[PDB]
């Protein structure tokens, strides 16, 4: 058997201001038990961008039907991009606990935003 | 996500020997409880956890009566049960968080005590 991989296939993505950004991420395994979350930046001051909990991220949703058990695609769409959204975005796998712990991070995707 | 059949609140009086706080997942697809994690939270603390992979329940000493019926998890039922002593001194908002493999979700229920 092989280790879980978190795959962000795109090193960078360019989006025109006002458009929606698509950030890709897939996993190779659904165990160990625990969620996938997206952040902008890394380290202690990183910003939570998405998880599967209802009603928290009005700009962000999954591209694929992530309500299915077999889903391995964690790609997200972010609406209404402005220059303020520029940065490196990480797809991160957690394991459950009190509290949950980071298990494995994807490589990151740099979002650049094109002005007017 | 795991999706929930939501309940705004449940109420009890002096007449209740125990209480149940309902939590029902509507798209559960688990084959074994090893695939499942449950956390019930109150004022930001985990007051009950079930780690399926270890078949291990954990409560703090001030919620010593808190439990779920582990056999019902495969049907999507993660309802919390506790005795009236733990209930009457801990009224307020409870969060039920369920994880199955990589899918997660949560829902909130207010536990209300009516004085008669
Ligand atoms: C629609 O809303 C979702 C968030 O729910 C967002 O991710 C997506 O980009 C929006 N679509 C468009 C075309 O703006
Ligand atoms: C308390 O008891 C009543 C009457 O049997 C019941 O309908 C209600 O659901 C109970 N409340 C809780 C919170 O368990
Ligand atoms: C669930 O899986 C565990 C680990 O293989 C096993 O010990 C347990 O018996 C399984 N549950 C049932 C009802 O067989």
């Amino acid at each position: 058997e092989e280790e879980l991989q978190v795959i962000q296939p795109d090193k960078s993505v360019s989006v025109a201001a006002g458009e929606s950004a698509i950030l890709h991420c897939t996993v190779t395994s659904l165990i160990p038990v625990g969620p996938i979350q997206w952040f902008r930046g890394a380290g202690p001051a990183r910003e939570l961008i998405y998880n599967q909990k209802e009603g928290h991220f009005p700009r962000v949703t999954t591209v694929s039907e992530s309500t299915k058990r077999e889903n391995m695609d964690f790609s997200i769409s972010i609406s209404n991009i402005t220059p303020a959204d520029a940065g490196t975005y990480y797809c991160v796998k957690f394991r459950k606990g009190s509290p949950d712990t980071e298990f494995k991070s994807g490589a990151g995707t740099e979002l650049s935003v094109r002005a007017k | 996500q795991l999706l929930f059949n939501k309940t705004k609140s449940v109420e009890f009086t002096f007449g209740n020997d125990t209480v149940v706080i309902p939590c029902f997942v509507t798209n559960m697809e688990a084959q074994n409880t090893t695939e499942v994690y449950v956390k019930w939270k109150f004022k930001g603390r985990d007051i009950y956890t079930f780690d399926g992979a270890l078949n291990k329940s954990t409560v703090p000493t001030d919620f010593s009566s808190a439990k779920i019926e582990v056999s019902q998890l495969l049907k999507g039922d993660a309802s919390l049960k506790m005795d009236k002593s733990d209930a009457v001194s801990h009224t307020g908002n409870y969060t039920c968080e369920v994880t199955e493999l990589t899918r997660e979700g949560e829902t909130i229920i207010e536990l209300k005590y009516r004085v008669v």
